[PDB]
């Protein structure tokens, strides 16, 4: 016997004039997987099936279960539960997002921002494509390490205060790191115009290096450092 | 039913699924000028193909020199001669072209000395048609190749005006007089119902791994397309053929790539001996997935387990240089630490055979067209296509080759689009569905929304998952299979008794998982019944009462004066399955495997032979 | 495209280093010339600083307008005030010097 | 559907709905890196207010600066209270200065790992106290 308490953010859009509240659940940890998602699934299956959350891989690669556990944005399937019984896990949806229901945030704007940087290879002469594999050296490839792995879980951007106050016009670390991902990919011929896209006060320049993004990334990636590296390219590229 | 807003949509083509296959078909259609809708229950990046790890097979010949025909041979030999050779020809020839296409799209493949795509040794593959040793044709993005494949595909798909219906749960096919007219879908976001009609439908919804208690697959691998096809009265194929991947982690059952073994990783029993040297002399721990995982399951029985309960086996890695492990396998390096608390560089991973891939699915052309079975003959279902793990062109047959499914995806996703683009034109007459068609799907939705029964959704799913796990495992026998059958059948009658709690419209996950349950059950019924009927050992399906590989001929000895067996006296045939949705009755039929390739002169038919590694 | 935001960003950092240089330089060499350059560097860096705070928090159309103009006023008034102080009084350097040995 | 259109439909949907914002500052865990960035804004704003008040009063108020010093001499009968004024003046200046260097080093691309933020952050904190106590006594 070993009970652990969970405090979860609830809101049902289908109830007449319901307002956001916290709800407590209690779980014997001896009949539960080690991760937070395991608990969420267990309380969903056994206690309350009204609990609503996004999940797919339970492995930490889909990025579906991104949420705020104990004041930090991570993946529920990847954070193990604090075995200390005296403390109570506080589960929240990703910060400063519109809540569709319970822990499910509207990420539509986030996805659209990703779309607006053109996350795909662009060549000046695409008439030769699909027949010759493009050459890229081992070193030119290493430059993509720590950038391509991004899961689009939205933990980082959704932890950036600049992204709270200015989520509409500021792209945020997730999307910014991806623009950088394509900037330094040696196969991409559109580097200059990819930098020229950020030439306004909001798209890139709302970053003030608060560095919550890097600090919170469930994958160990460093989006803020990539941002810093963009800012440098922005000042140094000519014509 | 007047309580539900019904919104009608008009498209040239609908793709159900935004996986690897789904996407490639989706934007492949739009690239050819078709006004296409892509209907997906997850955001496209969340689709299972992100979980992919090992790689993508193509005979690029970047390490040593290669030939796609050698890859052909390996796939059919792998399929244990249930693989339809016409589809295997088409796939393995297209393999390089398809992979190059991806690299040109932006996929960040690992690189070689030469700066070309890095290829990996992998389980089942050879040079010079079996003779020339180990083949190195698994193209990979380090450990995360599926993740990258899906992202660059999604990335690419943004260049075209495809209409995405994100987080829409497709319910049933829009069927009318044997022809497909589209899909009826629940919009998860507001509970509304959408009839999306088209001239062509492409079912690319992936597998049903979640019929079992332990599997590498996602919580969303629930065989939703298969169930749609079944409820249409259309047959499914080879559903009893369920791949047990040898190396799933002991804890949460996460996949640890076959790439570990391909790089030089070894499988170990409680004695320390490399036990796969005792089961396969030539290929060792780089043999077929059925051969390897069944050897594991056998070593456990003898008493040679490894844990405090002696139920698993070790995957040793700590003998490979640390720098190799970092460049090649950083993704399993992470999840071995995260899920098993294991430093790969120092200790071995606790591994176990667990459900992984479904070679069965919706019967299909090499062109990717859904086949019904009329009068013992194949017949094309008008306006219906299927690709990926959801499908069964049987390119994999009785056992899928490692790193062939990501290939399957890209090749046949492409094929589906081409079969459409080349048969009809964009802006052709979209056939008008009946005023109240797809009615029974909505009525099913409503009854499941208010289900006030005795057994709750999660509890019935568990009863199913545990029952499949013990009755349709790596080894299966007549007795155990039969008890499994009338057990799953009993749980189908139990669908009347299910209790649901959430009575809302917006994001009713309680409800959708209950739709998922109906879907899984239909996949379960057909798997277990088809399995008990098949009285032979072929590929992943191994019987212990009938361990013989039963063909038209005895293929051990010369072919000459042998009595050729009649069709219903041997088992070298595809299992076609139907379920009467009402009584939950499974009635089965059979169709022949395809042996002739697309062109004998370019690719000679490989006849059945002694099959061991 | 014209690279206005990137130049502005560069300008910000250039006057930051200028100001960082000027504080030691003002102490080691307190004079008439150092007084004026300390007024320019000081008000400019502060104007561009408040610029960012306005940009981040002032949500609105005609409000973004006013706050920016209102800052421009306050800055101009500030730089004049300092230049007046340098011309008709002891000037920043000497003024701090007196204040401190109090 | 374009990227620009998806954003308009995001905002038109959610503003005209009864969807609540998920809590942000209320719930988010405080870290040294974070607290130190707010301080840099705070010290920035405070130091601007200082410069602007000092400049404007050189235009709006009568009498010379030395005249206004004689006014500070009059009020005071306190010894260490003058040090408290000097420490309170110099403290926000030193903080912003040191952390400013840390910011400029960041803009060069250096010191941007989580362990380095804690280290550089602590070094800034220790440097502020020393140079603030150091300057206050002069
Ligand atoms: C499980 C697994 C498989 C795997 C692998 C690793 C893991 C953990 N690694 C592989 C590898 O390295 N190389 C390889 O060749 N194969 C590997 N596999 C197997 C392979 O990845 C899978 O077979 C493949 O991912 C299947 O992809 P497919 O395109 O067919 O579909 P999906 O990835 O499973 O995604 C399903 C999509 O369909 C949508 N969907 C499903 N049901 C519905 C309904 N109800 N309504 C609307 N949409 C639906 C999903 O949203 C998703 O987009
Ligand atoms: C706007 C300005 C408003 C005025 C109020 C703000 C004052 C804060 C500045 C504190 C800096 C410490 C100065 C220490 C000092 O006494 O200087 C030495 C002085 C003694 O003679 P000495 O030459 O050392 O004598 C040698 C004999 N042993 O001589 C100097 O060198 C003085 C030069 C200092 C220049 C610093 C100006 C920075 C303004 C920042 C404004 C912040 C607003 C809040
Ligand atoms: C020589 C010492 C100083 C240095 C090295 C310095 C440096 C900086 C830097 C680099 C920034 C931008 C940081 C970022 O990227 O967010 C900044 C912000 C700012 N500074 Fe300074 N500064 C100094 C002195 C001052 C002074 C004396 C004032 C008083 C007017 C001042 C006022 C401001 C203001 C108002 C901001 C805005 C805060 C923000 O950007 O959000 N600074 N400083
Ligand atoms: O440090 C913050 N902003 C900031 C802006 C510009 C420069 C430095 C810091 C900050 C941190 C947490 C919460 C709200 C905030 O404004
Ligand atoms: S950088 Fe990290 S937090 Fe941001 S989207 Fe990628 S995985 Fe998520
Ligand atoms: S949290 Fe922030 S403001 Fe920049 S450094 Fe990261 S995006
Ligand atoms: S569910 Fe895949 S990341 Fe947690």
């Amino acid at each position: 016997p070993r009970i652990k308490k969970f405090a979860i953010y609830r809101w049902d859009p289908d109830k007449t004039g319901d307002k956001p509240h916290m709800q407590t659940y209690e779980i014997d940890l001896n009949n539960c997987g080690p991760m937070v998602l395991d608990a969420l699934i267990k309380i969903k299956n056994e206690i309350d099936s009204t609990l609503t959350f996004r999940r797919s891989c339970r492995e930490g690669i889909c990025g579906s279960c991104a949420m705020n556990i104990n004041g930090g944005n991570t993946l529920a399937c990847t954070r193990r539960i604090d075995t200390n019984l005296d403390k109570v896990s506080k589960i929240y949806p990703l910060p400063h997002m519109y809540v569709i229901k319970d822990l499910v945030p509207d990420l539509s704007n986030f996805y659209a921002q990703y779309k607006s940087i053109e996350p795909y290879l662009k060549k000046k002469d695409e008439s030769q494509e699909g027949k010759q594999q493009y050459l890229q050296s081992i070193e030119e490839r290493e430059k993509l390490d720590g950038l391509y792995e991004c899961i689009l879980c939205a933990c980082c951007s959704t932890s950036c205060p600049s992204y709270w106050w200015n989520g509409d016009k500021y792209l945020g670390p997730a999307v910014l790191m991806q623009a950088y991902r394509w900037m330094i990919d040696s196969r991409d011929d559109f580097t200059e115009e990819r930098l020229a896209k950020l030439q306004d006060p909001f798209s890139l320049y709302r970053c003030h290096t608060i560095m919550n993004c890097t600090g919170t990334c469930p994958k160990g990636l460093n989006p803020g450092k990539a941002i810093a590296e963009i800012k440098k390219m922005m000042a140094t590229y000519k014509e | 039913s007047t309580q539900y807003p019904v919104v009608d949509h008009e498209f040239d083509a609908v793709v159900v699924g935004a996986g690897g296959a789904g996407l490639r078909a989706a934007f492949g259609l739009s690239e050819a000028g078709f006004n296409t809708a892509c209907v997906t229950k997850l955001f496209p990046t969340r689709s299972h193909t992100v979980a992919a790890q090992g790689g993508i097979n193509a005979a690029l010949g970047n390490m040593e020199e290669d030939n796609w025909r050698w890859h052909f041979y390996d796939t059919v030999k792998g399929s244990d001669w249930l693989g339809d050779q016409d589809a295997i020809h088409y796939m393995t020839e297209q393999a390089p072209a398809s992979v190059v296409e991806l690299e040109n799209y932006g996929m960040p493949f690992s690189r070689t000395e030469d700066g070309k795509i890095y290829q990996r040794a992998f389980g089942g593959q050879s040079l010079k048609f079996g003779k020339g040793g180990q083949a190195h044709r698994c193209c990979c993005v380090a450990d995360r190749t599926g993740h990258s494949l899906l992202h660059t595909l999604y990335g690419r798909s943004l260049r075209y005006d495809t209409s995405y219906f994100v987080e829409y749960f497709a319910l049933d096919l829009l069927m009318e007089n044997g022809e497909c007219r589209g899909v009826i879908a629940l919009c998860i976001e507001d509970g509304s119902i959408h009839r999306i009609r088209a001239r062509n439908t492409v079912v690319a919804t992936g597998g049903y791994g979640r019929t079992y208690f332990s599997c590498t697959s996602a919580h969303t691998s629930t065989g939703d397309g298969t169930a749609m096809v079944t409820r249409a009265g259309l047959p499914c194929q080879d559903l009893e053929f369920v791949q047990f991947h040898p190396t799933g982690i002991y804890g949460a059952g996460c996949l640890i790539t076959e790439g570990c073994r391909g790089e030089g990783g070894i499988l170990i029993n409680s004695q320390g001996e490399r036990f796969m040297e005792r089961y396969a002399p030539v290929a060792k721990d780089l043999a077929s997935r059925d051969v390897v995982s069944r050897s594991m399951t056998l070593e456990i029985r003898e008493g040679r387990g490894c844990g405090p309960e002696k139920d698993h086996v070790y995957l040793q890695l700590h003998h490979l240089p640390p720098e190799q492990l970092a460049v090649r396998l950083p993704g399993i390096s992470e999840t071995a630490m995260i899920f098993a608390g294991v430093d790969v560089t120092k200790e071995p991973i606790p591994v176990l055979p667990t459900v992984h891939y479904n070679m069965g699915g919706i019967p299909t052309n090499y062109k990717g067209q859904v086949l019904r079975h009329v009068n013992g003959q194949d017949q094309v279902v008008p306006g219906l296509y299927a690709c990926g793990e959801a499908a069964c062109a049987s390119v994999h047959g009785a056992n899928r080759l490692g790193a062939n499914s990501l290939l399957d995806l890209v090749v046949f996703g492409r094929a589906c689009a081409l079969s459409i683009a080349e048969s009809c034109r964009p802006g052709d007459k979209v056939p008008s569905i009946k005023p109240n068609a797809g009615e029974e799907s909505v009525m099913n939705l409503d009854k499941l929304r208010f289900a006030n029964g005795t057994i709750r959704t999660s509890e019935l799913r568990l009863s199913m998952q545990k029952s499949m796990q013990s009755h349709a495992a790596v080894f299966r026998v007549g007795s155990v299979l039969q008890e499994g059958c009338e057990k799953i059948l009993r749980l189908y009658g139990d669908l009347q008794h299910l209790k649901t709690f959430d009575r809302g419209m917006v994001w009713n996950t309680d409800l959708v998982e209950t739709l998922e349950l109906q879907n899984l059950m239909l996949c379960a019924l057909q798997t277990i019944y088809g399995a008990e009927a098949r009285k032979e050992s072929r590929g992943a399906h191994a019987r212990e009462d009938f361990k013989e590989r039963v063909d038209e001929y005895d293929y051990s000895k010369p072919i000459q004066g042998q009595q050729k067996k009649p069709f219903q006296e041997h088992w070298r045939k595809h299992t076609l399955s139907y379920v009467d949705v009402k009584t939950g009755k499974v009635s089965l039929e059979y169709r022949p495997v395809i042996d002739k390739t697309l062109n004998e002169a370019d690719c000679a038919t490989v006849p059945p032979a002694i099959r061991s590694y | 495209s014209s690279k206005a935001a990137s130049l502005h960003w560069t300008g910000e950092r250039v006057v930051s280093v200028l100001l960082l240089g000027l504080l030691p330089a003002a102490y080691l060499n307190p004079c008439s010339a150092m007084d004026y350059s300390l007024a320019a560097a000081l008000t400019l860096h502060g104007h561009w600083g408040i610029g960012q705070v306005v940009t981040d928090y002032v949500r609105g159309d005609a409000l973004q307008k006013a706050a920016k103009a209102g800052l421009l006023a306050l800055s101009a008034f500030t730089f004049a005030g300092l230049c007046y102080f340098n011309y008709h009084d002891v000037g920043i350097c000497k003024a701090v010097a007196m204040l401190w040995k109090l | 559907t374009t990227a620009k259109e998806e954003m308009e439909r995001f905002w038109n949907k959610n503003l005209g709905s009864n969807r609540p914002l998920s809590p942000h500052i209320t719930i988010y865990r405080w870290s040294l890196p974070m607290a130190m960035s707010i301080c840099h804004r705070g010290t920035g704003i405070a130091l601007s207010a200082g410069v602007s008040l000092f400049g404007l009063s050189a235009l709006l108020l009568p009498g010379n600066f030395e005249s206004h010093l004689e006014l500070v001499k009059s009020l005071c009968l306190g010894p260490t209270l003058i040090y408290t004024a000097k420490f309170g003046i110099v403290f926000p200046l030193m903080y912003h200065t040191w952390n400013g260097i840390r910011h400029l080093i960041w803009d060069l691309g250096k010191g941007l790992t989580i362990p380095q933020l804690t280290q550089s952050g602590v070094v800034v904190l220790i440097l502020t106290v020393l140079s603030s106590v150091g300057l206050a006594a002069m």
